[PDB]
């Protein structure tokens, strides 16, 4: 019973965590731009009104 | 015309249904539109049709009908 | 060097086809019969060298298949 | 010194133009992913905030 379960688990974990690795780096990538331009446009938006 | 380029721009910032957006219809508990989305809504909303808003009258808009409001 | 069994097939596969249990489970399997935990003397050998197991019947076009709940199974292709 | 700084002040213009664009441009897309992620994937498995 031990041998099958372990076995399962292993699997089950190697794939989870390899594939949010590979998901969430990019998406968290594409965020991290799109808050960093609109940053950027609301500091000169600032700017400009003042 | 002004009227549904309003719902052109609101249905396409945030993602919802054209059906969705009626006049009445509240960004943030209607359409969902938290702080950053309501945000660039303002921000397209400016790009259509060329102009700009005040941050304070800009930040008073928040539905539909107060967003043609200011925008007719 | 040659006359040498891993030349034509790798040693962990004679091993399994070698072994005594394998005729009985190789007619059962072929039957359609189901393997669950309770026969522990075929489970344990199917468990011992289940990817030889594998690539043996994949030359029949045919998949031997683990089910989560532990019990293994043999499903054809279409060829 | 104030028409020296109004021209600085249209520089900061013209880039906030740019930039306005560019963000509304990026939302555009991402609206299409925020959509599709709705299977409750995003909650807290693909936006890590570490």
């Amino acid at each position: 019973a031990i041998r099958v379960t372990q076995s399962d688990r292993d699997l089950f974990k190697h794939l989870i965590t390899e594939a949010t690795s590979y998901v969430s780096a990019d998406y968290m990538r594409h965020a991290n731009e799109r808050r960093t331009h609109l940053d950027e446009a609301l500091a000169l938006r600032g700017e400009l009104f003042g | 015309t002004i009227e549904e380029r309003v719902k052109k721009i609101i249905g396409e910032q945030l993602g919802v249904k054209q059906e969705e957006v009626t006049n009445n219809a509240s960004f943030v508990e209607d359409l969902g539109a938290d702080s950053l989305d309501t945000v660039e809504l303002v921000m397209a909303l400016e790009e259509e049709f060329d102009t700009e808003i005040p941050d304070e009258e800009a930040e008073k808009i928040t539905t539909v009908q107060a967003a043609i409001d200011y925008i007719n | 060097s040659s006359t040498h069994i891993e030349q034509f097939m790798p040693v962990k596969l004679a091993q399994a086809l070698a072994n005594s249990l394998f005729p009985e489970l190789d007619s059962q399997l072929r039957a359609g019969r189901h393997i669950g935990i309770d026969d522990l003397d075929n489970h344990a050998f199917l468990m011992d060298f289940q990817e030889q197991l594998e690539e043996f019947y994949a030359r029949y076009n045919v998949e031997l298949i683990r089910a989560p709940e532990g019990f293994f199974y043999l499903r054809p292709r279409s060829t | 010194e104030m028409e020296n700084v109004q021209k600085k002040l249209r520089k900061l213009e013209r880039d906030y133009y740019q930039i306005r664009e560019q963000v509304v441009s990026a939302k555009a897309g991402w609206c299409a992913v925020m959509r599709m992620v709705k299977d409750n994937g995003v909650e807290r498995r693909l936006h890590r905030r570490e």
